[PDB]
């Protein structure tokens, strides 16, 4: 199945004794050069797709000193969240896949995985705190409220708390940073046993608390808030903009749970069915479909919710 | 809490409407408590007091049915508000009063006298419907929102005509700062 490593998990097996170190080898017996020719370009591709647009938008706010407002905070977040994944992530493993093997040393992993992981938390827990804001904002279920610059720091604050809980534990000892996939790209030790490292109760840890209670909220937030909009129009039948407003939220909630769904129901399909199906093994190839949908997100996930947002296509 | 801004003419029942407890009055409903501000609007007396409005909720205007005399007067001052730099934005709620007194009005004194240009039956259900059609006619302003409502002189209850169209306003104005619609 595969060749186990202290800082690494090759999927092949050395029975040949082709294996070599993700550290070490080009990882061409994992897939012809040409794969990873394509990984070091796709890496600088997403470079200059993700910093355009989510370095524009802090740029924009600074320009525009109308969009700062309490309720944007998150979404400058979600930018700075993809940076992360630009550098962290994309920058380092530009220098890597562009060899075959992961070339800054397994410090360079640690710092990789962080980052990059850092980064994808922080987009993550934004969602979540938008979903949350715009229920309470729009739905106006404690009644009592009025949202203030103080909120918006909690809300951000939050996502960072929360990406900490996930992203910094891997450093002192629950699961490990390794390269994953084709072995240029380091991340967490979903797919793995080792109980040095604890990594069966840090991957149900993440399926629950880092997948199923986002998700719920996601869901249920939305869910109430186009509730609230269908209410509205069904009793202003006469009013134009609420019928306008409707539709136009529905079409958003739609598309804002499928992005979510996209971007992290591969990594959750993939270690869940690593998990119950131990039976199994897989291979770079199917191992970096997950990473796909998730690293993309750092393009579509600022199209979705700041680019569509109806305050910075103004700027535009 | 909910500025509302009060307008219309001196007989048109906006002062039985400011009762309901610049003239502020301080009525509220459903733990949202609203500032009704009865003020004037005419011309001379609109610089006294527009400068120091900011952040109105809705402008509340009210129309006397049975008064040709101030129609023009109302529809210019609409006009002049509805369009008004300052209340661009700021949706409206249209009430035309004393809807009896004009469906009796209206059988003894033809709506052409005011609107010559009208070319249908003199019926409640039209001629009605034309007075209400000239205030919109002026909106010019494309998502402004004109909530109308027609009431039965001084025999209704039209308090939770107000609080629904201010609803509607804040709902669709919570979603413009989300980022939403
Ligand atoms: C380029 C790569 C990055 C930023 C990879 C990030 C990966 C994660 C934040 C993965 C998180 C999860 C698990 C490890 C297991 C359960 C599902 C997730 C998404 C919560
Ligand atoms: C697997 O075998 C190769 C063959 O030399 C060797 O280079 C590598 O270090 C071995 N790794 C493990 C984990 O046995």
């Amino acid at each position: 199945c595969g060749t186990e490593g202290p800082n690494f998990y090759v999927p092949f097996s050395n029975k040949t004794g082709v294996v070599r170190s993700p550290f070490e080898a080009p990882q061409y017996y994992l897939a012809e050069p040409w794969q990873f020719s394509m990984l070091a370009a796709y890496m600088f591709l997403l470079i200059m797709l993700g910093f355009p647009i989510n370095f524009l938008t802090l740029y924009v706010t600074v320009q525009h000193k109308k969009l700062r407002t309490p309720l944007n905070y998150i979404l400058l977040n979600l930018a700075v969240a993809d940076l992360f994944m630009v550098f962290g992530g994309f920058t380092t493993t530009l220098y890597t896949s562009l060899h075959g093997y992961f070339v800054f040393g397994p410090t360079g992993c640690n710092l990789e995985g962080f980052f990059a992981t850092l980064g994808g938390e922080i987009a993550l827990w934004s969602l979540v705190v938008l979903a949350i804001e715009r229920y309470v904002v729009v739905c106006k279920p404690m009644s009592n409220f009025r949202f203030g610059e103080n909120h918006a720091i909690m809300g951000v604050a939050f996502t960072w708390v929360m990406a900490l809980a996930c992203a910094a534990p891997p450093l002192v000892g629950w699961s490990r940073y390794i390269p994953e996939g084709m072995q240029c790209s380091c991340g967490i030790d979903y797919y793995t046993p080792h109980e040095e490292t604890n990594n069966e109760s840090f991957v149900i840890y993440m399926f629950v608390v880092h997948f199923i209670i986002p998700l719920i909220v996601i869901f249920f937030c939305y869910g109430q808030l186009v509730f609230t909009v269908k209410e509205a129009a069904a009793q202003q039948q006469e009013s134009a903009t609420t019928q306008k407003a409707e539709k136009e939220v529905t079409r958003m909630v739609i598309i804002y749970v499928i992005a979510f769904l996209i971007c992290w129901l591969p990594y959750a399909g993939v270690a869940f069915y690593i998990f119950t199906h131990q039976g199994s093994c897989f291979g770079p190839i199917f191992m970096t479909i997950p990473a796909f949908f998730a690293k993309t997100s750092a393009v579509y996930n600022p199209v979705i919710y700041i680019m569509m947002n109806k305050q910075f296509r103004n700027c535009m | 809490d909910v500025k509302l801004l009060l307008l219309g003419a001196d007989n048109s029942g906006k002062s039985t409407i400011v009762k309901q407890m610049i003239v502020e009055t301080h009525f509220t409903f459903k733990n949202l408590h609203f500032r009704l501000f009865d003020v004037g609007g005419q011309r001379s007396e609109r610089k006294k007091w527009i400068h120091c409005f900011e952040d109105v909720t809705a402008i509340i205007f009210c129309v006397d049915l049975s008064d040709y005399n101030r129609m023009h007067e109302s529809l210019m001052d609409f006009d002049s508000i509805c369009n008004n730099k300052f209340f661009i934005d700021t949706s409206i709620i249209l009430f035309l009063n004393k809807k009896d007194l004009f469906g009796e009005k209206i059988k003894k004194s033809p709506l052409t006298i005011c609107f010559p240009e009208y070319t249908g039956p003199n019926t409640y259900e039209d001629a009605a419907a034309y007075i209400q059609a000239q205030f919109e006619s002026k909106n010019r302003s494309p998502n402004k929102e004109i909530y109308c409502h027609m009431t039965c002189a001084t025999d209704t209850n039209n308090a939770q005509v107000i609080f629904d169209a201010v609803t509607d306003i804040i709902i669709a104005n919570n979603l413009r700062g989300c980022g939403l619609y």
